[PDB]
Formats: structure tokens, C-alpha cells, sequence
């Protein structure tokens, strides 16, 4: 049960990570960190906002920060070296 | 309701009580002084209401020490690794030793 | 004339002929009838309150959002590319 | 339920011929888990309001 | 490692060095396999309790009423960790 | 001999190995080998080789 709660935390934050990717795609037309940051001082910000938003929750689940720190000390119940 | 003073079932409930307040004590404290004395605190309160006999104070008493009970309770109860609510319990099962029941005529 | 099937016929039963494998399920009687009574669910299905309740959200009032959402926002947002100040929006 | 019982399906605390309530897919050992130190309306009192 | 393993015996040698360490004992060398808890060894009905209580501490177990108060004797509650693979 | 061959493979569980030299066979142990399925000769002969064929086909059109 705890493996189940921490991978169904991990696709509540990759789902908005494919949001960002789609979004990094129709703004920028590529995925690649070269052109996106050789670009990204010009683009609006409400569109960075957007990216950054997804790409954050994402870093949430997987960081476990206080929203979605639940999966971390269920994951526990594996063996120590993991 | 007749909750007898003196007869098996009270005896019965009154144990669990007993061992349910020194596990309490246990789960709650940390130090081993301080849970003797309260072990020893708890024999006393036993001991002093063993001598009842109206079964009205009697069951009063008993659903004082319930709501005491629940007024104490621990989350994170001490439970041995391999017992129930701990950490290894069904780690690593002996599987059941079986025969390889057939389905099919021709496949294995 | 006794009218009734003609005697050339010769008949016989009906031997599917599979080879009659060993119990490997232990069936239980209930969870059998869990499963007739979630399965034949909706024979027995009536309209109540809330099933009412249900019934109204998921079919009235979340499709009409959806669908206000989607025929306001149809042509609305276009940004590939854009840049600062530029708008986002192709109307007000 | 009472672990220390024993039970034909030790794992999931059934009995082989126990009847299931419709909505048992809730109210197995699967299901999510319950607490039961605090009642759910304290829980969210508690919650938002640290 | 962890190169131990319980026998009967072990079992017995701690058990009645639990009880000869008990205050509330009538008096020592009445302790032994067919020791009573209420009749021999001279004990209330909550001594039995902070007994069993002691034996799960000393071989790391968790008993609990209806195994517990069935215990009414020392054998019998050799036996009882002896039915335990877990005993430490 | 469909039907006795394979009810007697299941149940016995041993199939009938005819050594060189002796003309008498009987039920023996001895599965590890020389034993194969009607459905072998077709498909791993006819069909992989086929989709390999259609693996390096788009590779190539690619
Ligand atoms: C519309 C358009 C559609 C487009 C479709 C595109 C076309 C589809 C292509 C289909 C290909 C099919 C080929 C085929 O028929 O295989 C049949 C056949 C089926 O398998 P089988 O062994 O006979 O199954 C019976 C059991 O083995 C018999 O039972 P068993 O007792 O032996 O059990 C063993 C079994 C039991 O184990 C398991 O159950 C484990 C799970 C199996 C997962 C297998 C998935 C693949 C894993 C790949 C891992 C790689 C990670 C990276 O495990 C395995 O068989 C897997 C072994 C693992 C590999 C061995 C390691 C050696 C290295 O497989 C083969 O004979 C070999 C095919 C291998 C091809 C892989 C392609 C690699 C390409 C090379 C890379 C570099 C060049 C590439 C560019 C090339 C340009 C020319
Ligand atoms: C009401 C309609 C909803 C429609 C939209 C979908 C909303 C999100 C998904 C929720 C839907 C319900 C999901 C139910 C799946 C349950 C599956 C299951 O049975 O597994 C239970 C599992 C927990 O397992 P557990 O029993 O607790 O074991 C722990 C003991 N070791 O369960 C789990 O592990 C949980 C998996 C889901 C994790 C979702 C966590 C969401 C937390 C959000 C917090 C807010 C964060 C801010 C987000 C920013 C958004 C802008
Ligand atoms: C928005 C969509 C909402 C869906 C509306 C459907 C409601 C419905 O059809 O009602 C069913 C009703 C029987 O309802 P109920 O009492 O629950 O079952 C009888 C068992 N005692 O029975 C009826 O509604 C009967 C209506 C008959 C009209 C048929 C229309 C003519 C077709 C040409
Ligand atoms: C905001 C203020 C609230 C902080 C939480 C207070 C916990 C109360 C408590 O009494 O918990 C005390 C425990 C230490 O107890 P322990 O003996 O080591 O073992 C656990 C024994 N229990 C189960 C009986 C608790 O935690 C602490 O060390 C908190 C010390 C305060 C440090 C602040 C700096
Ligand atoms: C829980 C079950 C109960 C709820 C069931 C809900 C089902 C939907 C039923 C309500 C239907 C109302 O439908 C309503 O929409 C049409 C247009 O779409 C309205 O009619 C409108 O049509 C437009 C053309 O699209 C005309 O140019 C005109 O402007 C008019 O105002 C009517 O005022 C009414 O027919």
C-alpha cells in the first residue's frame, strides 16, 4: 500500500509535468534546455508561470514538501538501503 | 445491568483494564523509574476500589476508568516487529508447499 | 394416426467431450452473490434522492461547465512564441 | 478487527463463508486506511488550523 | 549473526528467576513446572496480570486476554512461549 | 492415440521413450526435450521471420 500511495503521488506530479511539457512545446516548439534558455528572457511571464507552476507540483511530489510529504514515511516500510 | 463485584467476567474485565493502563504507561513514557512508579501508582488505585461491593458505584467506576482510558490513549502503540502492527510481520511467508494442480490436456 | 416424431430418428445426449480438470477454485458462496448483485446492479436500480443528486451532476450541470468553458475559451488563447506586453488572448 | 483472532484468510481478517456488505471494496484491509485516534472533524480543525 | 535460539529449558531458567525476583511471591522453592499462580505461589487476580505482563517484556511478545487468562500455571506458560517461533 | 498420448501424459505423468536397441517402450520420465508443439514449425519459421522482415522494412524507408 505504500508503494501504491508513493507512485500515485509521483503521477499526481507527472501529470502536470506533461502539462509543462506540452505547454514548453507549443511556446518554445522544442523540449531542449539550449534554445528554451537562450530564449527565455523574452517570452511573457504568465507563460513561465504556467510552466514553472507544473514543473514545481511536480517537484513537490517528488521533493515531498509539506502537501505531499505523505508517500515519504510510508516508503519506509521497504528495506533501509532503499 | 448486573455487573457482579465478585465473579469471572468482572475479574476478566478488570484484568484487561489492568494491563491495558500499564501498557499505556509503557507506550507514554520513556524512562523505566518513572513508569514503575506509575505502575506502582495504578496497583494503588486498583487496590483501593478492589472492596466494593454496590454494583451501581461498581459500574460507575468502571466506565470512569473507560473514559480515562480513552482519555490517554497512545497512537503509536509499542508492538513487537514480528506480531501484528509491526514491522515485519508477513516479511517473508514459508509459502505454502502445493502441487501443481493441471488445467489442460495438453499444455503444461 | 398417432401424430408424434418420426421412429428413424435415433438420439442421444449431448458429451461436449472436455476432459474434466481437477478443482482448483474453492468457491464461496458469498462473494459468488457480491458479484451477481454488483453485476445485475442495474435491474434492480431505482431513482431516489441520491441517486437523484448523482444522476443531475453528471449528467446536467459538469457537461453544461464543461461545454460554457469550451465555447468560451474556442479561439480565445494563441501563444507560441509570444513575448512580453504581447497579448495571450485573440479577444476581450 | 482483532488481529490476535485467527482467521482462514489471516492476511485480509475474513472468514471463508462471512458475508460482505455491498460496499466491501471500502471496508477491506486493501481499502485506504482508518484512523482511529481522532475523529475526522478534529482532524480537519486540527489541520487548518496550524 | 544472530546465532541464538530459545529451549525449553532457557525458557524455564527465566521464568522462575522472573518469579523469584517477584516481592509478592508467597516464598521461594515452592516455584517450579507445576507451580499454580492463585494457589502455590500465593497471588492476586492482578499479580497474574503484571506476571504475564513481565513475560512478554522478558521474551519480547504481545499475549493477549484469551491467551492470557488461561495462563494459570508456569508450565503453561512454558509451553505458551514455546508455541511462539518469534520468543526472542 | 491423441487422446490416450495425452491422457496418460497428464495423469501418469510420464510419456512412452522406445530406447534404441530394445523393441519394448514404456512410460518414462525423461521430458527435458523431445517433446514439441504442433505450433512451433508455423510460427517461428513463417511469422517472426516475417516481422523481423517488416522491422528492417520501415527501418530502411525510413
Ligand atoms: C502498424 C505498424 C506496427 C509496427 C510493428 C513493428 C515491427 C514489430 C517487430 C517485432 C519483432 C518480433 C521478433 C520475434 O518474433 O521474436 C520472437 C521471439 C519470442 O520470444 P521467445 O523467447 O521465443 O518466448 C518464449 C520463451 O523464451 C520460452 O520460455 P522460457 O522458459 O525460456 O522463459 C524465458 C522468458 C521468461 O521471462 C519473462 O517472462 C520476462 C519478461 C519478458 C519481457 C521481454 C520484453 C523485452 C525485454 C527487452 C529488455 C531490453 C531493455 C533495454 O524470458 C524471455 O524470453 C526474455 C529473455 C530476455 C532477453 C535475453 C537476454 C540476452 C541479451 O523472440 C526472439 O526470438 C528474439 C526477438 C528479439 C528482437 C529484439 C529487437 C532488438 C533490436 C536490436 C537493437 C540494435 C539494432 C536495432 C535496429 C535494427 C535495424 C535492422
Ligand atoms: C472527487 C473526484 C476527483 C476527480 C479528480 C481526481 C482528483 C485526484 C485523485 C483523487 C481520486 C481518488 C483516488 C482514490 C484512489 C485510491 C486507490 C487506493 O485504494 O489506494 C489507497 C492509497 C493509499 O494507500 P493507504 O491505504 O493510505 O496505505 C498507507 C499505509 N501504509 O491512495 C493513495 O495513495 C492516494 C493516491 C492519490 C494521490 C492524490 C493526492 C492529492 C493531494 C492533493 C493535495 C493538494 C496539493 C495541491 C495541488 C495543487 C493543484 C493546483
Ligand atoms: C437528463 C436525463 C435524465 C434521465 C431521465 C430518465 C428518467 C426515467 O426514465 O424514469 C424512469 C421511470 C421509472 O422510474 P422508477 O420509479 O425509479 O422505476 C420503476 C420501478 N418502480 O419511468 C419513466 O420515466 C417512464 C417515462 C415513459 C416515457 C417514454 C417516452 C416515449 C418514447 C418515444
Ligand atoms: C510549539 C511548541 C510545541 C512543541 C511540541 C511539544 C511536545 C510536548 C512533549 O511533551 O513531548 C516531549 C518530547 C520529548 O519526550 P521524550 O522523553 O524524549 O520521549 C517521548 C515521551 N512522550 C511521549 C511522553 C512525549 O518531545 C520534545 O523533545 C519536545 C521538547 C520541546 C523542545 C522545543 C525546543
Ligand atoms: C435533471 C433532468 C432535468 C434537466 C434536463 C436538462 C436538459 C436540457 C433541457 C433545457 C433545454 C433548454 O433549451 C433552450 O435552449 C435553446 C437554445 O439552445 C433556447 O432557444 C434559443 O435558441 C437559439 C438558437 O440556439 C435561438 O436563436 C434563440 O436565441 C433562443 O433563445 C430555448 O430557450 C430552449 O429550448
Amino acid at each position: 500500500k505504500s508503494a501504491l500511495s508513493a507512485v500515485l503521488m509521483n503521477r499526481f506530479g507527472d501529470a502536470f509535468f506533461v502539462l509543462g511539457l506540452c505547454v514548453i512545446a507549443y511556446v518554445f516548439g522544442t523540449l531542449n534546455y539550449s534554445t528554451i534558455f537562450a530564449t527565455a528572457y523574452l517570452i511573457n511571464t504568465d507563460l513561465l508561470v504556467l510552466i514553472m507552476l507544473a514543473l514545481f507540483i511536480a517537484a513537490m511530489a517528488k521533493s515531498a514538501q509539506f502537501g505531499l510529504h505523505n508517500w515519504l514515511t510510508l516508503a519506509m516500510e521497504g528495506p533501509t538501503p532503499v | 445491568s448486573h455487573p457482579v463485584p465478585f465473579s469471572a467476567a468482572n475479574k476478566k474485565l478488570v484484568t484487561s483494564m489492568y494491563r491495558q493502563s500499564l501498557k499505556l504507561a509503557r507506550n507514554w513514557i520513556s524512562n523505566r523509574q518513572l513508569f514503575r512508579q506509575k505502575a506502582v501508582e495504578i496497583r494503588h488505585k486498583f487496590d483501593q476500589n478492589a472492596q466494593i461491593s454496590n454494583p451501581r458505584l461498581l459500574a460507575r467506576t468502571l466506565d470512569e476508568t473507560r473514559a480515562h482510558l480513552y482519555e490517554f490513549r497512545h497512537p503509536d502503540p509499542i508492538v513487537p516487529p514480528s506480531f501484528p502492527g509491526g514491522t515485519k510481520y508477513e516479511r517473508n511467508v514459508p509459502p505454502r508447499m502445493e502441487k501443481i494442480m493441471q488445467h489442460n490436456l495438453y499444455e503444461p | 394416426v398417432e401424430l408424434k416424431p418420426s421412429s428413424a430418428i435415433q438420439r442421444g445426449p449431448l458429451n461436449k467431450g472436455g476432459w474434466d480438470a481437477p478443482h482448483a477454485l474453492h468457491n464461496d458462496g458469498a462473494i459468488d452473490r457480491y458479484a451477481h448483485w454488483r453485476t445485475f446492479y442495474q435491474e434492480r436500480f431505482k431513482y431516489t434522492r441520491a441517486t437523484g443528486k448523482s444522476t443531475l451532476i453528471f449528467l446536467v450541470a459538469f457537461p453544461a461547465l464543461i461545454g460554457y468553458v469550451a465555447y468560451q475559451s474556442e479561439g480565445l488563447f494563441e501563444f507560441a512564441g509570444k513575448r512580453r506586453g504581447e497579448s495571450v488572448t485573440t479577444r476581450g | 478487527k482483532n488481529p490476535y483472532k485467527k482467521y482462514d484468510d489471516q492476511q485480509d481478517r475474513r472468514n471463508l463463508e462471512e458475508p460482505l456488505s455491498v460496499n466491501d471494496d471500502l471496508y477491506d484491509m486493501w481499502s485506504p486506511d482508518r484512523f482511529t485516534h481522532f475523529k475526522n472533524q478534529d482532524a480537519l480543525k486540527y489541520f487548518i488550523g496550524f | 549473526s544472530s546465532a541464538h535460539v530459545l529451549t525449553k529449558d532457557m525458557i524455564q531458567e527465566r521464568i522462575v528467576a522472573l518469579l523469584e525476583s517477584f516481592d509478592k511471591v508467597n516464598d521461594a522453592k515452592n516455584i517450579t513446572a507445576t507451580a499454580n499462580l492463585t494457589s502455590d505461589l500465593g497471588l492476586d487476580s492482578l499479580d497474574v496480570v503484571e506476571v504475564v505482563m513481565a513475560i512478554e517484556e522478558e521474551f519480547g511478545l504481545e499475549i493477549p486476554d484469551h491467551d492470557a487468562d488461561e495462563i494459570k500455571t508456569v508450565q503453561q506458560a512454558i509451553d505458551y512461549v514455546s508455541a511462539q517461533p518469534a520468543a526472542v | 492415440l491423441k487422446d490416450y498420448y495425452y491422457n496418460g501424459r497428464r495423469i501418469l505423468d510420464k510419456i512412452p521413450v522406445k530406447d534404441k536397441q530394445t523393441g519394448k517402450v514404456t512410460w518414462e520420465i525423461k521430458r527435458e526435450g523431445a517433446e514439441k508443439e504442433d505450433w512451433v514449425n508455423q510460427m517461428y519459421f513463417l511469422y517472426a521471420p516475417s516481422l523481423i522482415l517488416l522491422l528492417i522494412v520501415m527501418v530502411y524507408k525510413s
